């Protein structure tokens, strides 16, 4: 499979890695991305307690929730993450180590 | 304790416990012996 | 001259279709429309798509109208009608449709006439091509699943749509 | 390896017979110009030949037919 | 082309006899299971009773009921016979011993099988009775559950081949026989096959002591004639079926100058005689299951097995990069 | 040995799938002068019809 | 390789999160441990949540849509136009789901694969508004309608609730069919697809004498599957029946989803095409013919929903109206009617769906609402006098854009139309507020009140009906913006 | 090529004639059961399954892993969709 | 213009289809290109062809 | 002349799905019927289309409309399941109570 | 002429890179490499 990244519109912060392997993008989360990812899989884990408890299922609700929020909140996080890598998110930290490294 | 409940299910469900496991190694071979392999060549 | 014998055979069995009285036999003529149209697809090279038209619109699909239409033991009265009266609305429509669209590929696709000479001899042959053949299956099978996946998937999920209505609209469990 | 075997012979025989098939075709189709020079005779504007398409580039005669490769 | 018709007829007699010949073996093999001799005194040996047994029915009056369905009545059975005799056209016995070299003949294949059931459904409805419509309905449905693991199966042998002809599904055998790493697709194919022919143990047609009554209980003369050839025609077919897929069709059990001997013809006959003595020995060892007990076993068995053995096959073959 | 009357329908249906086979096949390689080829392709078709050709007009 | 799918984050999620809630649906609802509880409610908050996350992660990756564009090109095309459509999908669906739960405790709906086939069907309209050739716009088109079909059906014991089910399936394919066969048509006089192929292919011809026919009947047809879609005169008279017959959470999300995924549709296929004005003729005569029919028909409707259906035909009327003149401000303004209209509608469909738990039917039954519920009858009648386009209400742009082209595109009978029609229009808008205020009859109805998420809701639209045109810039620069994204 | 099929034909042509022969010789001397409706559209899908196998099935060499795990997320949709059938009944006679 | 051909060989009319793309790729004005839009659907319908060849026929119907 | 058979036999299929649709007033399975027959003309074109360009387009079109025509008519007899059962009969006078 | 943006010329900057995949080749290129 001949595959391109090449985005449709450039990025506006210097590139620096325009194709950031997966454990590359995990391993550049910040402590931003983590609050992110958090967030999400707690809201989830709560509405799913919230809502189960009417039908009796509170803890199997709170499972599938909390499956949702967590699938949801990585998503998110290697989003923000290999945005800020490939320059297309505001990138000063990832620069920094790359100036430095 | 997870650990029974897949006995009592494989005692109850032979057929669906072969099935998931022969299915099983045929995704696993791809996902992670074929990496395997293609690194190893490289090298 | 095999064009016409089909196209003949596919006309009458699709007035058929639409004009038996009992429905029955109406999915029964609709099975020979889709022989006759595999037929079609043989002649036109592409022998995995006759061989799927029998397999899914015959085996599959056209079983299902067999089997409701069967087990709802219609009776002729609740459908049936005397059509003598849509003779003109019938003729207007069909007349229109037929000049407008039986013809629509003449001015674009102009017909080349047989002439009296042998027109056969001035077919290039190119031996390129002819090294290694590929099937009609093996062309498909090389586009469905690499460079258009995401239709392929999309289909898939259109035929998980059909099983959850499939359920959830008929079924009473025991 | 045999399906290669088999398809690296067609590979070494290919140009002998694609050669004879190009002498062929354009004795045949000198054949066909005189026929048409003589049948347009008398046609004011007419033109023995005379590429349809702009770009000038060749293509076989086309035949009418929808598949005749299968038969 | 004017020596088709002598190929096609080559093809076709022999195979009547040979179905005729197989209701005899059957009969002979189940009455020296029971310490009977079966069908003796017509002929020698009772080899005659077949010839017997067409002709009384030829002279047998025919009764086409009153129902006002009489052409689908008597095309039922033509149709079932047809189709029953137009597989035999891409079956190969021999290198270059077939008719039809299809590049899709399996996929035929599972067209001609996936047509077989009108022929049942529709005697069932034209024939006027509520038992032989329940009947007929379940017999088909039957069938429609056991070809989705038929087809799963022949997708697995296919990503083993990597081809639709049948000629190189056998020639891709010749390493090794399919059924010694496929062994249990091969048992899975046998009971498909067993439940797709309507055969003990999966044989409602026949449990009319079960009150379960068969789509074919108001036919009479040749119309149950061609019925019964049909169904006999498709228990040699998927005896091929499984000879082609797993055994190495024409090719002999091992490749030395000792086997190579004796024609592949005669190794085909062979291994296709061997599983229809099977189809006997299980009719006599076994009861039969309920309607429900087997559509269980086909939807809830056989198809997740199947498809299991597709992704396991193709995602090894794949991995280790074995495929055609 | 009883049991050899059971093996006699058995061996006629397997002699039918032999003649089944074999009797196509001679009818086949004595019109045509050689026995059927398997995988006759778009290849093999342009050769013939070429040889025809090339052998007649010789 | 992983990299390239961030272009389908939100559709990966949105999909796999369906699956997750499949799954939780069917295990616990046949479960003896739990006595069989109702999931509804439950799966339906879940649903509320993924279609909230995903809106997130599509909103937020609005550069990373447009990765990896060579690649995905052959399927889809993602950029600014898309990005706005699918977002306002998106709110439209969390808006129609969060107006669901008093319907599904009350009534006792107990399926929660009602909101699984509609996060299904979201995600086909996802994919409609992406699509980028004829193969994907038919495939994600047929998604959304077969969920649709199924929906409109879900109340199966119900004479309305099948009888409406059955007269959608059919209609609804008799027009795919057709739609498919001018997709054939085009593929075989142009030997293409995809929608760039398209446009250069037919862009500086239109028809010049020797025109293909092909091509011609090719855009005839598809414009008429297309025109059944978005109810315009005459491939309508299936929308009335079906919104009445369906349960009204179905009406509620047919009558606003769909609307936004065929126009981004349309305005991609055709705008972004080349042809000469015939399918723009087009547009301008089903406009006219909606208008006038869905006036007439409103007028002589007695029941809330039937009023509410052929309200929503006479408004796609005006819609089309900017699609047909043909201009950068034309596709402005029918942005901006699509949107107000959305939030109208439902504001009317939560005002709805509040009096259906007293089995609100007919207009006559909202008498003395005015005094059995004060604010809820003012509420209704904001929405009702935004509906017949009084200032300074947020109806009133539609109003105003409709006169504003037909006065510049030069027409004048268009304008007598648009003239007449608001004035019916007008007219059968307060008669419900005459209902509600000024008579006086011997029997009340007094309607239960309404559950918090459908106040929150209502008090939101409200506010935004009265006092959108104080602060209406970003709408404005919004669309405006997406008008261009399409061309350049 | 499809010249395999012209001796299909002829085979359809005779095996009608001998089927003719045998059944003309001898003219000489209320309930609707959802379950069916049900196994029909059971059927129905896993027919397009093995449909869709086919080109795959001879295709494996040339699509390599994207085709396998492409046609492994197709499964998995219909797989979801038949354990959603065996946990709703549709796949119990009793 | 996909360029797949129906038996696995880049199809029949991709070059023409190609080389009107590339025209339209810098030309501001259509009507620029219409030599090779014209030349693409010739590959596609041989309209042009089978016309010149239907008179050729016409004459010499004529002309016995 | 091959081309302009093939796709009058299409279009004698969809003229005759449009005939169904007009001559069946009173039965609306042949209404389905017709629909059906109006999707496999379409399909035919694609498939003659296809190969008289020679292109594949055409060709992964039409397995996915084979898969659009399996889905769209199991849902539909679906649907005309539920209405039978609960009216008892498929007669169109007992499917016409929404008007107006 | 919109179709000369950058934006509208997708497959022109796609097609070439798989110019060389099988099923989509002119014969002669599979004679010569
Ligand atoms: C108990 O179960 C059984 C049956 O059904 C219940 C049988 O039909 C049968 C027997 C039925 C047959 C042998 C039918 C055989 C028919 C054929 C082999 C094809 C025709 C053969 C013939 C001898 C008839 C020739 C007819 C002509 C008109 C002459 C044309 C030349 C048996 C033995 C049986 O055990």
């Amino acid at each position: 499979m001949n595959t391109d990244i090449t985005a449709l519109e450039k990025a506006q912060y210097p590139v620096v890695d325009r194709n950031p392997a997966f454990t590359k993008v995990v391993g550049n989360f910040s402590t931003l991305d983590y609050l992110r990812f958090s967030t999400i899989t707690g809201i989830s884990v709560t509405v799913g307690y919230l809502s189960g408890i009417k039908p009796g299922i509170k803890g199997p609700s709170m499972v599938t929730g909390g499956l949702i929020g967590l699938m949801g909140g990585f998503m998110y996080a290697y989003q923000n993450s290999a945005g800020r890598l490939m320059g297309f998110f505001p990138n000063d930290g990832e620069v920094a180590s790359y100036q430095k490294r | 304790p997870v650990m029974e409940k897949l006995r009592m299910f494989v005692a109850q469900e032979p057929v669906v416990a072969a099935s998931c496991l022969i299915g099983g190694v045929g995704l696993f071979l791809p996902a992670v012996v074929r990496p395997i392999l293609d690194s190893l060549e490289a090298s | 001259m095999i064009l016409s014998v089909l196209s003949s055979l596919a006309l009458v069995s699709g007035l058929m279709v639409v004009r038996a009285k009992n429905p029955v036999h109406s999915v029964l003529f609709f099975i020979l429309v889709f022989c006759d149209t595999s037929g079609l697809l043989l002649l036109l090279g592409l022998d995995f798509f006759a061989m799927i038209f029998l397999v899914v619109y015959i085996g599959a699909i056209a079983v299902l109208f067999l089997f409701v239409v069967m087990m709802f033991h219609i009776q002729i009265a609740e459908i049936h009608e005397e059509v003598l009266r849509y003779l003109p609305v019938s003729g207007i429509i069909g007349l229109i449709f037929w000049w407008e669209m039986f013809f629509i590929l003449d001015n674009e696709s102009i017909p080349l006439l047989p002439t009296q000479r042998n027109t056969t001899s001035l077919r290039y042959t190119v031996y390129a091509g002819k090294v290694r053949s590929w099937t009609n299956l093996e062309t498909l099978g090389n586009l469905l699943y690499t460079y258009y996946f995401v239709w392929f998937l999309v289909s898939s999920l259109i035929l998980l749509v059909a099983m959850i209505g499939a359920i959830v609209l008929t079924m009473h469990r025991t | 390896a045999l399906k290669e075997e088999k398809y690296a012979a067609r590979r070494t025989i290919l140009p002998i017979l694609q050669a004879e098939e190009d002498e062929r075709f354009v004795s045949e189709w000198k054949k066909y110009l005189e026929y048409e020079a003589d049948v347009m005779k008398d046609v004011p504007g007419w033109k023995v030949g005379e590429n349809v398409y702009n770009s000038g580039r060749w293509m076989p005669p086309a035949t009418g037919e929808l598949r005749p490769d299968v038969w | 082309y004017i020596a088709v018709p002598a190929e096609i007829l080559g093809i076709i007699l022999p195979l009547l006899l040979g179905v005729a010949f197989l209701v005899l073996a059957e009969r002979k093999v189940m009455a020296f299971v029971q310490r009977r001799k079966g069908p003796d005194v017509v002929g020698s040996f009772g080899l005659l009773q077949p010839l017997a047994d067409g002709l009384k029915l030829i002279l047998k009056e025919p009764i086409s009921p009153s129902s006002a369905n009489f052409f689908l009545f008597r095309m039922a059975p033509v149709a079932t016979f047809m189709l029953s005799l137009v597989a035999w056209a891409v079956v190969p016995f021999d290198y270059g011993m077939v008719l039809s070299d299809l590049n899709i003949g399996l996929l035929y294949l599972f067209a001609i099988s996936s047509l077989g059931v009108y022929g049942i459904i529709i005697a069932g409805r034209s024939s006027n009775s509520k038992y032989a419509f329940l009947g007929a309905l379940r017999s088909a449905a039957q069938m429609v559950s056991y070809e989705v693991s038929i087809g799963l199966i022949l997708i697995t042998v296919l990503i083993c081949v990597g081809s639709c002809n049948l000629s190189e599904i056998v020639m891709a055998q010749k390493q090794i026989w399919f059924g010694i790493p496929l062994f249990p697709v091969l048992v899975m194919f046998f009971i498909s096959c067993l439940a797709e022919t309507n055969r003990a143990p999966f044989d409602l047609p026949e449990a009319e002591a079960e009150l379960v009554a068969g789509y074919n209980v108001e036919y009479s003369s040749m119309g149950f004639a061609l019925f019964f050839l049909g169904e006999y025609a498709n228990m040699i077919l998927m005896s091929g079926l499984c000879t082609l897929f797993f055994l190495g069709g024409w090719l002999p059990i091992l490749d030395l100058p000792i086997f190579k001997k004796i024609p592949g013809s005669i190794w085909f006959s062979i291994k296709v005689l061997f599983f229809l003595f099977l189809y006997i020995w299980v009719r006599a060892a076994f009861p039969r299951y309920r309607y429900d007990q087997l559509m269980g076993l086909g939807w809830k068995v056989f198809l997740p097995l199947s498809l299991a053995w597709v992704v396991s096959v193709s995602g090894l073959l794949v991995t280790f990069q074995w495929l055609p | 040995l009883v049991w050899l009357e059971a093996m006699l329908p058995l061996g006629i249906i397997g002699g039918m799938l032999c003649i089944m086979g074999n009797s196509q096949y001679y009818i086949h390689k004595a019109y045509h002068g050689r026995p059927k080829h398997i995988g006759h392709d778009e290849w093999d078709v342009a050769m013939e019809r070429r040889d025809k050709k090339v052998v007649e007009k010789a | 390789m992983f990299n390239l799918f961030l272009a389908v984050f939100p559709e990966i999620f949105i999909i796999n999160a369906t699956f997750i809630l499949l799954i939780h649906g069917v295990v616990f609802s046949t479960s003896k441990k739990y006595d069989y509880p109702p999931l509804a409610s439950n799966v339906g908050w879940l649903g509320l949540l993924s279609v909230l996350i995903t809106l997130l992660l599509l909103a937020a990756g609005a550069p990373l849509l447009t990765i990896a564009h060579l690649f995905w090109n052959n399927l889809f095309r993602r950029d600014n136009f898309t990005y706005f459509c699918q977002i306002f999908l998106l709110l439209s669906t969390a808006g129609t789901i969060s107006m669901c739960f008093d319907f599904f405790d009350q009534e006792r709906f107990d399926a929660f694969e009602f909101i699984v086939l509609i996060l299904l069907s979201t995600c086909g309209m996802l994919f409609m508004i992406s699509a980028y050739d004829l193969i994907a716009m038919y495939l994600a088109i047929e998604l959304q309608s077969l969920c649709f079909y199924v929906i409109a059906a879900s109340k199966r014991k119900s004479e309305f609730s099948t009888e409406a089910g059955l007269k959608y399936l059919i209609l609804g394919a008799f027009s795919s069919g057709i739609l498919l066969f001018g997709c054939s048509m085009i593929y075989g006089s142009t030997g293409a697809t995809h929608f760039d192929q398209l446009a250069k292919i037919l862009t500086g011809y239109e028809i010049t004498g020797a025109r293909s026919s092909g091509i011609f009947m090719g855009i005839l047809f598809i414009a008429v599957g297309f025109l059944f879609k978005i109810t315009a005169v005459p491939f309508h008279m299936w929308a009335p029946d079906i919104y009445e017959g369906s349960p009204t959470p179905v009406t509620a999300f047919l009558s606003i989803a769909p609307k936004i995924s065929i126009f981004a549709n349309i305005l991609r296929v055709f705008i972004y095409g080349s042809y000469g004005a015939t399918l723009q003729q087009i547009f301008f005569f089903c406009s006219i013919a909606s208008m006038i029919l869905g006036a007439l028909a409103a007028m002589a409707q007695t029941k809330v929903k039937r009023l509410l259906a052929y309200s929503s035909i006479g408004h796609v009327g005006y819609i089309c109206i900017g699609f047909s003149c043909g201009t950068i401000e034309g596709i402005q303004s029918l942005l901006i009617g699509i949107f107000i209209y959305a939030l109208m509608t439902m504001d009317a469909f939560a005002i709805v769906l509040a009096l259906r738990q007293t089995r609100v039917k007919y207009i006559a039954d909202l008498g003395a609402l005015a005094k059995t519920n004060p604010i809820l009858a003012i509420t209704f009648s904001i929405t009702m006098f935004s509906y017949a386009g009084i200032p300074p209400l947020a109806g009133f742009c539609s109003k105003f854009y409709l006169f504003f082209a037909a006065l510049g595109c030069g027409a004048y009978f268009l304008a007598l139309v648009g003239v007449v029609t608001s004035v019916i229009g007008c007219f059968y808008y307060i008669r419900l507020v005459k209902r509600m205020f000024f008579d006086t009859p011997r029997t009340w109805i007094l309607y239960e009140p309404m559950d918090r998420n459908k106040s929150l809701l209502l008090a939101m639209t409200s506010f935004f009906i009265t006092l959108f045109l104080l602060y209406p810039s970003p709408l404005f620069s919004v669309t405006h913006q997406m008008a261009l994204s399409l061309y350049l | 090529m499809m010249l395999e099929f012209a001796p299909i034909f002829i085979y359809l042509v005779i095996s009608l004639l001998v089927s003719l022969i045998l059944l003309g010789v001898p003219f000489l001397f209320s309930r609707f059961d959802i379950r069916f409706y049900l196994v029909s559209i059971l059927f129905l899908i896993f027919d397009l399954e093995v449909t869709f196998f086919f080109p795959w099935a001879v295709s494996l060499n040339k699509i390599d892993l994207f085709g396998f795990w492409s046609m492994m997320a197709f499964l998995f949709i219909l797989t979801i969709g038949f354990l959603y059938e065996w946990k709703r009944g549709a796949l119990d006679w009793e | 213009a996909s360029g797949w051909g129906i038996t696995g060989n880049k199809g029949r009319c991709y070059d023409f289809w190609m080389d009107f793309s590339e025209c339209m790729s810098h030309c501001r004005e259509p009507k620029d290109c219409t030599l090779l839009r014209e030349d693409y659907l010739e590959c596609l319908h041989h309209s042009k062809e089978f016309q010149r060849r239907n008179r050729i026929y016409k004459e010499e119907q004529r002309k016995l | 002349m091959d081309l302009i058979k093939y796709f009058t036999f299409s279009m004698i299929i969809f003229i005759l799905g449009i005939w169904g649709i007009l001559l069946n007033r009173r039965n609306i399975l042949i209404m389905l019927m017709s629909i059906e027959l109006m999707l496999l003309a379409v399909n035919l074109n694609f498939l003659v289309f296809s190969v008289s360009l020679d292109d594949m387009m055409g060709q992964v079109f039409a397995l996915l409309v084979l898969t659009v025509a399996a889905a769209e008519s199991a849902i539909g007899l679906a649907i005309f399941v539920i209405t039978f059962r609960v009216r008892g009969t498929i007669a169109v006078e007992f499917i016409n109570s929404i008007q107006g | 002429g919109f179709w000369t943006f950058e934006r509208h010329n997708a497959q022109l900057r796609w097609d070439p890179q798989i110019s060389q995949v099988a099923g989509r080749r002119d014969p002669y290129d599979d004679l010569l490499e």
